[PDB]
């Protein structure tokens, strides 16, 4: 039952299995498979409505980008700057630079560096040749500086389908589209977002592990004011069960997406994403939409994500009232010690 | 409005 | 230095010491004496301004009531109803009946009973004669149903002095005057109030032990939604150091007030009040005033009482958001476990 | 207004 990503799919034309289990990293928790369905399947529509993950296999969402690759992109993406993160580890933990001032003791294991696409491809080539071990991960928002061919492809996306989704779910508006190009083995540590997300795979394969919002207690996100706000503090590769006991109770939903698949990552859902080992570079483009407007009057019982919204707000409010985020913890502890625990 | 939320994600606003 | 109430004062006319140490209960913590000064003393004015306790010995605040006693009162107090609490223990822990619905597992050790003053005096006499052990504690707000003589005495209070205090401190308005008549040995467990208080002693002696607002961490008040909100959970007679470790660090300010003394109990300051053992009945009247208006913009650092105000508000807000006070603790714990502790 | 406060005491309002 906890088969994880399940039996590796077979590529059309008897071209062998898309990937093999040995390309997946090993973790201490169990996982059940996310449903892989057709966009016409009533079940898929039902899952999206109930804000549950589902992998759509035939949306043609980014059909025009399926031909994208380093060469093509380096020739039509433009001369604008691209944010490229560098790290000596496979884990690319995200951090908010604007919050780094309130936590001077935080030392990022990955550094950001702006550059031209051709510079990224060059540095990428420079690594593979010398047999180096430093990893790179480009993460840039698609802006107005992209070439005409890329703009053409963008226009070719299936807006008719996604726009209807946006409408049917009452979502806000598309805030952005993140272009992700990473090296094999690259990993983005578990975290959650405050936006709805359609994750469109273009090149290579990615293993995606999601956890429902009700697993907040097992994932121990960093303090809201910390640079790693929304990210899990647990090191999936070496879980500290003394500090994070409940991580022993965590249960995820996983899947492996490839060219053409679109994974719906519901808002507030935690997700860990890794590029398959020895699977080559990977390319992805996401679609981040604002969630629907918060209800007029709340109905009880309250949903897990609503409680998460409340905790986040309490932390933010306390940080402003106390006039200093480092004082949030001492006040919270004083409130509960001997009173609520 | 304690259930109110923002729209932060793993990318610069 | 930690002399507590200090050397027992000598009553004028060589009538012996007002009281002796053997009349004070024994506690596990140390205490320093509260200053006993003259209302004309600049130091007394300074203490009240800085919201620090002080015992005023010559305000003549309730001069006309100094002649009050059970007989006099039973003859001029009126036929209105008086709230009388009954308990089989010396501790009269206060509880909010309106919050008893959200905590059905709370069983009060004291019961309230309305009756006429003459009924209270009768029941009081009925106890002393039969040698019973049940204790009584009358606590009634002075209303419009009091006799003309009592009203006369009320008018004779030193309003010129207290009204100037109210004005000088910018306090709100007098909300009420509580009449307290208790039996020797009676104890009101430690708690704090959200109003400024001038505590006017009339008959008998009371030992008052106060703790600054910054001792919140050592006193473990009950949850805000619990009936005993603002009261300490620690049983002063048998401190549970396992649940309340920091009560081992508590340090109080004490004093013994008698006829004519007025104790200023600053807002937010914790106070434990006990009628001296074998000291006979005691009579007191308080003056509860609303505190000054909360500042426009807060200045940092924040005062201890302001942090207490914040914690209380967080608890209240959470109880309303979650739509159920019993859910406050689980949410608070989820917020800090593995994140702030 | 998180520093705001009420006026409760050990007596009925
Ligand atoms: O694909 C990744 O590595 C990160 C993606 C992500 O976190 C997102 O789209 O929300
Ligand atoms: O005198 C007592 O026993 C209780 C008084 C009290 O708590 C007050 O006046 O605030
Ligand atoms: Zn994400
Ligand atoms: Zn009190």
């Amino acid at each position: 039952v906890a088969s994880g990503s399940g039996e590796p799919r077979e590529e059309a034309g008897a071209l062998g299995p898309a990937w093999d289990e040995s390309q997946l990293r090993s973790y201490s928790f169990p996982t059940r498979p996310i449903p892989r369905l057709s966009q016409s399947d009533p079940r898929a529509e039902e899952l999206i409505e109930n804000e549950e993950p589902v992998v759509l296999t035939d949306t043609n969402l980014v059909y025009p980008a399926l031909k994208w690759d380093l060469e093509y992109l380096q020739e039509n993406i433009g001369n604008g700057d691209f944010s490229v993160y560098s790290a000596s580890t496979h884990k690319f933990l995200y951090y908010d630079e604007k919050k780094m001032a309130n936590f001077q003791n935080f030392k990022p294991r990955s550094n950001r560096e702006e550059m031209k696409f051709h510079e990224f491809v060059e540095k990428l080539q420079d690594i593979q040749q010398r047999g180096g071990e430093e990893r790179l991960y480009l993460q840039q928002t698609l802006n107005d500086t992209v070439g005409r061919k890329i703009v053409m492809d963008f226009l070719g996306f299936n807006w008719n389908w996604i726009n209807k989704q946006q409408g049917k779910r009452g979502w806000g508006q598309l805030t952005s589209n993140l272009l992700l190009i990473g090296m094999e083995g690259n990993v983005t540590p578990a975290h959650y977002g405050e936006q709805q997300n359609f994750f469109a795979q273009i090149k290579g394969y990615k293993r995606c592990i999601l956890f429902p919002p009700d697993q907040f207690e097992c994932l121990y996100p960093y303090p809201v004011h910390h640079p790693c706000d929304r990210q899990s503090q647990v090191d999936f590769d070496n879980p500290d069960y003394e500090r994070f006991p409940n991580f022993q109770n965590v249960v995820g939903y996983e899947t492996v997406v490839g060219p053409g698949d679109v994974l719906y990552i519901p808002m507030y859902w935690w997700h860990h994403i890794e590029s398959l080992l020895n699977g080559g570079i990977t390319i992805t483009v996401n679609f981040w939409y604002k969630g629907a407007p918060t209800p007029k009057r709340i109905e009880y019982p309250l949903k897990a994500h609503q409680k998460v919204a409340i905790m986040r707000n309490i932390e933010k409010m306390l940080g402003e009232a106390l006039g200093n985020p480092q004082e949030v913890g001492p006040l919270l502890n004083t409130m509960i010690k001997g009173r609520y625990n | 409005q304690l259930t109110s939320y923002d729209c932060e994600v793993n990318a610069p606003i």
